[PDB]
RNA sequence: CAUAUCCUUAACUCAUUGUCCCUUUUUUUU
């Protein structure tokens, strides 16, 4: 009962400058865990956030209610991210020793 | 077509296969594109009329209704001799009007 | 840049079709070449200035024909490189 | 809910299945390795770029670690957990992350008076300057664009992006005017922006989940604007262009289908088959089916650009390989795409291609197997009628099979022994088709849809063939097919429909009209809709092919009774029931004459009830059956018709007037204009206002009417109606069909036979003033077509006294007309090359560029009708002002000036034009020298033969000879 | 259509338009200022390197224009 | 009398099956010869055998008894030729006899 | 590397013809031998020029 | 350089139906 393009990972816009850490995990970690905050320090970027919740279902209801809440006097602007690309290599010597160790865990092959 | 810069002719060895055009383009030349003094048949080469497309327009592609010819002036320049002159290519044209009318209607 | 480009490979488009074309950096020697082998070819196809050069030299014509192919693959010198 | 939901354009991701779906899961890769770049060097270590082996190694490693969880599974996606350090491949370098806090653990209001805020006013949505609407969706895609920044302190390659950024908002977003602006844009700036920066932001915005197909379609135009420019700077993009591409190929839209080809094949010749090879190595052995799918479609393409020879041994390499089945499944498909792609041009490759396949037959995987009978018969149906020695080799594993195997392995065998039959000559095509008769009897009883498919189309295949006897069809295949297949089910779909009414046919041909014709003609009154068409076809088609000396009179009144019930009972608008009763009655011939009257009863009561449709399907049928009232003698009716459809002139709705002007059209024609009731000279002045309707139906039948009236029965009218009609004419080159236009420009040249061509051509003079381009160029070619049909001496004077009238568009406008004009007098010409001679040379030193491209169209029209006659002098004069236009850079003048000197070519003979061009052939620049060598090589294609007496003669060098001795000789 | 007039040409109606917006804008632009060309341009006389401009609309647009003003004080 | 279009050789089937033409350089062309029903001469397609950078001194056609049609020719390639400045190229390249079979089963030529 | 005008005009057959530009050519010696061929007419003279043809 | 606009050119066009069937350990029963 979702849409495919629900995500984890939530894009803010609108975020007052300067706003504390422990502000911005107390108002998103309402709806679930919270696997991971990003912040834009870049001027270009400053003043928006990404947000990884742990649970999709919570994400999706952050996005659902989330939407327009006055944070400093400003309205919110949530949305998902399109994570569409990847940004480096997947290191296939760490991947293969994790898998051999899973392996040699449980017996496998 | 002469309108079109990006369209692209077949230029095959032509063949024994005689090209037709559709109502819309009937009475005009395949290469120079007029409309008057025809000249000689337009001749296609085996692979464009393969199959299903036997008898289709060779300028657009449609159903043919006629026998398509090479005007008086592409005889005389001898640009009826530069092999099949099938359209191989729809074209930006083509397809933009298509998502026009779609997008709208 | 990008239209120099696109006329080089128009250009070595045509050349491979029609053998003697040129395009803008054809070297002195491969414009003479060209004409010297479509002048051999000529040659050959008219009856009556193979008759001329069998004359002018007292050679019989097939002797004449044999020669003129034979000039067809080097008729101008090695290339200039 | 939204109640706009009828109003805005759909989404591509709204008709897409479960299995499109799988597009959406694919991201964009990390960087990739070119090997083949700065001449293939040493690979720089440290690059961090994807070899073709570290894909290869991600590629079995997810193989592997899924086979894992597959195991892991048994004994106990966006939901799984995400690693600290590869959720860091998720995001761009921008951000840094919080430290979570150690508070945080994870798991009315009365009235108020307000304090004023500006700070809401502040906020923008939307982006500063002349840039279209931003979407909402869109915003993570185009955010830098919102935050404000001097240009000055960013650095080169985050303007760089920030220009490209806007120039992809105006493509996707913008009028047609900021569109084509920064498209131009996008394509000449290609090669300076670098290959990378666009498709790093050209790439995420064809991934979105909100597309729509138009702006699809603008974003892949933008790619392959852009492969033409950076033609060999795309192969580390070449597998990111396919992704995101390759989709297209399956797209449900054939327009989209045709454009994924275009650009497919545009990109192998772009990167050359090495590259292509190599990048699309991986997905044949590709864990999903969506990208094997889609790498064997794809692979098809790059297989008609680049030519079957090329890729053939790494084909064959594929379709060997032992450890996968999924690769052998694939190579084997690509066989199967290229066969049905290529067409005739597999033939030349048919027994590598053969070869390649026949280890397959045997395999022991069923899907291969399949695949293998599937490939078998598509590259049979691309070979008719070659190749029969070929297939020599796989007959007996066919054959074999097709008594062995039953079930689902049976309808792929025999669909390729279906297509081998006509292969195959006399001998041994009446063997196989006995048994697969035989065959087939059985399996006309078998409920399953490609079973059904496949028989069909296997019965004309047997049925096609001499060895089957009629006698032994019409008792043994015809009642069970008539029983089977003969069904409204099989009306429905499209293929089987069709499939359906093709075999009928067939079989008509074997057994005879009648008795197919007398099965099915009591569905002529079945009351579903589709059905009736379905089997309108069918008799439209069998009684178009063998004719009605077959039919009876018992089953004529049976055919007659069920067209005409047909044709009352439909709904759908189309032109079947229409074609089916003009085949037939035409097929009937005299025989129908007693059928007239009930005929022309019906079709003139329906004239007049209260259904649009219904009154226009009505003058319809009187269009389609003149003809046979004139073979059957019966002109009292047709003419009493033609009285009755005059007083159906009236009509308010467009649809219904078209078509009562083509049913008069078709009367007039068949009894002709003299004895025509009401007579033309109540016909025409009806005629003249129907002219002002701007429905186009209306337009182009009555534009038709009274072009033909014009000509043939002049005397019918005065003279002040047709001066008022030739200016009514001038309102119809308005019109957006084209074959409006060209019948209103002949109706000019008919006119004036009658008043003269100078009451018309002062009023075509007058309509050059105009602005539109549309109306001046066919008012153009209308004082071209008077001008031939009443002779050149009579509207020239006028004509060229026009040329001094101070307005730029009369004098463009003039040109154009005697362009137009020696165009169509051709050889005549040389009666008037004097004349006009020094008009085009006022016009080829004229300042405006339009004035000389003009001027440069009338040369090579009038270059080529002189041909032969001796007026080399004028054009030699004209040569000497055309030639030094040749520095133009504008592609219309341009492509005008070199068609005028490939007109001379021909008229003043090569000679001349080498002349011209010798000087500058090694001239220092290149600027002249290219424009020269495109010069010279239109007149070496041309006349190759006739230059060998016209080259210098060049010294020889020093060791070099270039002097070609043998002209110099002496006899 | 004699007795009262049917219909517009508007075809013909927009070249009339176009001849009373030169006339109105004609006669603020005194004769030495303007040259017209052979084929209905005009060209500034003030400027020194005359320019050409395709309408008096544009003409009179550029007569606004700074550079038109520059040079028209040094004359 | 252009060099590349063919009609410079010209040389028949002994049998009468196939006719094959050619230029002196880089193009051939072989129609297939037939008999109707109504014993008329029925002509097909060209199909083309191209070879660039090849010249043609002599064609003739090969008397194979009723297999697939043989043409035999005096080829000599100039590619190798014009890309050595030394001139040995040109002076040991040595001109071959090549058998061209028009395979009537797949409609083609095949060198 | 490169022939200066003097060279080039006594090197031609026919000096009066050579221009100044003629020595930066990549095959000077036939561009002069071609300019001195008879009935052949030059290359228009406003290829040099900057401002564009009749404006 | 980077932005609108005006004028003009090309007998420039007025939607389309053309196996995408690919997919699930999946297979119409004596
Ligand atoms: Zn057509
Ligand atoms: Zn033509
Ligand atoms: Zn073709
Ligand atoms: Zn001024």
């Amino acid at each position: 009962r979702l849409p495919p393009e629900v995500n984890r990972i939530l894009y803010i816009r609108n975020l007052p400058y300067k706003i504390t850490a422990e502000e911005m995990y107390d108002i998103f970690g309402k709806y679930g865990p919270i696997r991971q905050i990003r912040v834009g320090n870049t001027p270009e970027t400053r003043g928006t956030a990404y947000v990884v919740y742990e649970d999709i279902f919570d994400a999706k209801n952050a996005c659902d209610h989330l939407s327009g809440f006055n944070v400093c006097n400003r309205y919110l602007v949530v949305l998902y991210y399109n994570a569409n690309r990847a940004f480096q290599k997947m290191d296939t010597k760490k991947k293969e020793e994790q898998l051999k160790l899973l392996k040699e865990k449980y017996g496998i092959n | 077509a002469k309108h079109h810069p990006d369209l692209i002719f077949c230029r095959k060895q032509a063949g024994v296969a005689i090209g037709r055009l559709c109502e819309k383009c009937d009475g005009k030349c395949v290469i120079c594109d007029s409309y008057v003094r025809p000249c000689t048949l337009v001749r296609i080469c085996d692979e464009c009329n393969y199959g299903s497309y036997q008898g289709r327009c060779v300028i657009c592609g449609g159903p043919g209704v006629s026998d398509a010819y090479y005007c008086k002036e592409c005889t005389i320049q001898e640009k009826d001799r530069d092999g099949c002159p099938k359209i191989v290519n729809l074209g930006s044209s083509k397809t933009d009007l298509f998502y026009e009318r779609k997008k709208y209607g | 840049m990008t239209d120099r480009y696109t006329i080089h490979s128009q250009l070595e488009h045509l050349q491979s079709k029609y053998i003697g074309t040129g395009h803008a950096d054809t070297t002195k020697w491969e414009w003479l070449v060209n004409q010297h082998r479509d002048s051999y070819c000529s040659y050959m196809g008219h009856f009556d200035l193979l008759n001329y050069f069998a004359i002018a030299e007292n050679e019989s014509k097939a002797r004449v024909r044999f020669n003129l192919m034979e000039k067809m693959l080097q008729p101008c010198g090695p290339p200039a490189d | 809910y939204d109640p706009f939901a009828e109003h805005r354009p759909p989404k591509i991701a709204d008709r897409e299945d479960e299995y499109k779906k799988h597009r959406r899961t694919m991201i964009i890769s990390p960087e990739r390795l070119d090997p083949f770049a700065d001449g293939g060097k040493t690979p720089d270590p440290k690059m961090n770029a994807r070899t073709y082996m570290d894909v290869m190694r991600e590629q079995h490693l997810t193989k592997e670690e899924r086979e894992i969880r597959q195991q892991l599974a048994e004994k106990a996606e966006r939901n799984r957990p995400l690693s600290d350090e590869e959720l860091d491949a998720m995001f761009p370098e921008g951000y840094k992350v919080l430290p979570p806090p150690a508070g945080y653990v994870p798991i009315m209001t009365g009235f108020h008076m307000q304090t004023e805020d500006r700070t809401m006013k502040s906020v923008n949505d939307q982006p500063s300057g002349n840039l279209p609407f931003l979407k909402p969706d869109d915003i993570q895609y185009f955010d830098k664009l919102l935050v404000d920044v001097d240009e000055s302190t960013l650095s080169p390659e985050e303007q760089k992006e920030r220009k490209i950024m806007k120039l992809l908002l105006k493509i996707k977003n913008g009028t047609p005017p900021m569109r084509k602006a920064a498209l131009r844009q996008i394509t000449d700036k290609a090669r300076e922006f670098g290959a990378g920066p666009l498709f790093n932001q050209i790439l995420p915005l064809l991934m979105s989940p909100t597309l729509e197909d138009q702006e699809r379609h603008l974003l892949v135009k933008v790619i392959d604007r852009i492969l033409y420019k950076l033609d060999d700077l795309v192969r580390p993009y070449v597998h990111k262009i396919l992704v995101v591409i390759e989709p297209l190929l399956i797209d449900e839209d054939y327009y989209a289908r045709v454009e994924g080809r275009e650009i497919i094949s545009n990109l192998a010749k772009a990167a050359g088959l090495a590259t292509m090879i190599s990048t699309m190595r991986p997905d044949i052995d590709n864990m999903d089916e969506y990208v094997r799918n889609t790498t064997a479609r794809a692979f098809a393409v790059v297989a008609s650009a680049l030519g079957i020879p090329s890729l053939l041994p790494f084909l064959k390499a594929v379709c060997k390989s032992k450890k996968s089945w999924q690769a052998r499944h694939t190579g084997i498909k690509i066989v199967q795409q290229i066969a049905i792609l290529m067409g005739c041009a597999i033939l030349p490759h048919l027994r590598s291609l053969v070869e390649i396949i026949e280890h397959g037959l045997v395999d022991e995987q069923q899907k291969v197997r399949t695949i293998s009978a599937l490939a078998i018969a598509a590259l049979a149906e691309a070979a008719t009628p070659y190749g029969i020695e070929s297939f020599d080799s796989v007959l007996k594993p066919l054959w074999k099979g097709i008594r062995q195997h039953r079930g689902k392995g049976l309808a792929a065998f025999l669909k390729a022994i279906g297509y081998l039959i006509p292969l195959m000559d006399a001998e041994y095509a009446n063997y196989y088709t006995r048994e697969v008769m035989l065959i087939l009897i059985r399996e006309f009883q078998s409920p399953d849809e490609e079973m059904k498919k496949i028989v069909l189309k296997v019965v004309k295949q047997c049925c096609g063939t001499d060895g089957v006897e009629a006698n032994y069809i019409k008792t043994e295949i015809l009642p069970p097919f008539f029983k089977h297949f003969w069904q409204h089910r099989m009306a429905l779909d499209r293929r089987n429909y069709r499939q359906l009414v093709d075999t009928t046919v067939e079989l008509a041909n074997k057994v005879g009209a009648a008795e197919i014709i007398s099965r099915i003609v009591d569905d002529l009154k079945d009351e579903a809709e589709q059905y009736r068409k379905m089997v309108m076809e069918t008799i439209e088609k069998i009684m178009g092919n063998l004719g009605a000396a077959d039919i009876d009179h018992k089953l004529e009144e049976q055919l007659i009774d069920g067209i005409l019930y047909a044709f009352q009972e439909q709904t759908t608008e189309d032109s079947v029931m229409l074609n089916g009763f003009g085949t037939v009655v035409n097929a009937l011939g005299k025989r129908v004459k007693p059928y007239l009257p009930q005929i022309c009863g019906t079709v003139l009561w329906r004239l007049n009830n209260k259904s649009a449709k219904v009154r226009q399907q009505a003058a319809d049928l009187i269009s389609r059956t003149a003809v046979v009232m004139k073979t059957c003698q019966e002109e009292k009716l047709m003419g009493h018709l033609g009285v009755v459809l005059y007083e159906y002139l009236g009509e308010e709705y467009p649809e219904v007037l078209g078509s009562i002007l083509g049913a008069l059209k078709a009367i007039v024609n068949v009894i002709g204009m003299h004895k025509m009731t009401p007579p033309i000279k109540d016909l025409l002045p009806r005629l003249t206002p129907i002219l002002k309707n701007r429905h186009e139906k209306v337009q182009e039948n009555c534009i038709d009417l009274v072009g033909r009236i014009a000509d043939r029965g002049a005397e019918y009218v005065s003279a002040r109606e047709w001066m008022r009609i030739c200016f009514e004419l001038l309102e119809l080159l308005k019109a957006h069909k084209k074959a409006i236009r060209r019948a209103t420009v002949n109706t000019f040249g008919y006119i004036a036979k009658a008043i003269g061509p100078h009451d018309v051509l002062a009023t075509l003079l007058n309509n050059l003033k105009v602005q539109e381009r549309q109306n001046r160029v066919c008012t153009t070619v209308a004082i071209a077509i008077v001008a031939e049909t009443c002779s050149p001496f009579t509207v020239l004077p006028a004509l060229m006294n026009e040329y001094r009238v101070p307005e730029l568009n009369v004098q463009n406008g003039v040109l154009k007309s005697l362009s137009f004009l020696f165009e169509y007098i051709g050889e005549m010409g040389k009666d008037y090359i004097y004349a006009v001679t020094p008009l085009l040379e006022d016009a080829l030193m004229d300042r405006d560029l339009v004035h000389r491209q003009t001027a440069s169209a009338v040369v090579q029209h009038m270059s080529l009708g002189v041909y032969g006659f001796g007026c080399e002098d004028s054009l030699n004069h004209l040569l000497n002002y055309v030639w030094p236009n040749v520095f133009e850079t504008s592609p219309h003048v341009i492509q005008a000036v070199m068609g005028a000197l490939e007109g001379l070519r021909v008229a003043i003979g090569p000679c001349r034009m080498l002349q011209y061009c010798l000087q500058g052939l090694f001239h220092p620049a290149r600027k002249v020298r290219d424009v020269y060598w495109k010069i010279y090589n239109s007149i070496y294609i041309g006349s190759q033969d006739a230059l060998i007496a016209h080259y210098p003669r060049i010294y020889n060098d020093d060791k070099n000879t270039y002097i070609r001795y043998e002209l110099d000789y002496i006899l | 259509m004699s007795f009262k007039r049917e219909g517009d040409d508007w075809s013909q109606l927009n070249v009339l338009k176009k001849r009373r917006v030169g006339d109105l804008l004609a006669s603020y632009i005194p004769e030495d200022e303007a040259l017209m060309l052979r084929d209905g341009r005009f060209a500034c006389a003030i400027c020194p390197h005359r320019p050409v401009l395709d309408t008096l609309a544009m003409l009179t647009a550029h007569r606004a224009g700074k550079k038109h003003l520059s040079s028209l004080q040094l004359f | 009398c252009r060099r590349i279009v063919p009609g410079q050789f010209l040389a028949v089937d002994p049998k009468g099956r196939a006719v094959m033409i050619s230029a002196i350089e880089k193009q051939k062309l072989v129609y297939i010869l037939n008999r109707d029903a109504a014993a008329r001469l029925t002509i097909s397609s060209p199909l083309e055998a191209h070879k660039a950078n090849t010249l043609v001194y002599h064609v003739v056609g090969v008397d194979v008894g009723f297999e697939n049609p043989m043409f035999a020719c005096l080829e000599m390639d100039y590619e190798e030729a014009d890309n050595d400045p030394t001139g040995e190229a040109a002076a040991n390249t040595q001109q071959t006899l090549t058998f061209y079979e028009l395979d009537l089963g797949l409609n083609h030529v095949v060198r | 590397n490169r022939f200066t005008v003097a060279e080039l005009k006594q090197l031609v057959a026919r000096p009066d013809v050579v221009e100044m530009h003629d020595v930066t050519a990549q095959d000077p010696k036939l561009l002069v031998h071609l300019k001195a061929t008879r009935n052949s007419v030059p290359v228009p003279r406003h290829w040099c020029f900057k401002r564009k043809y009749l404006q």
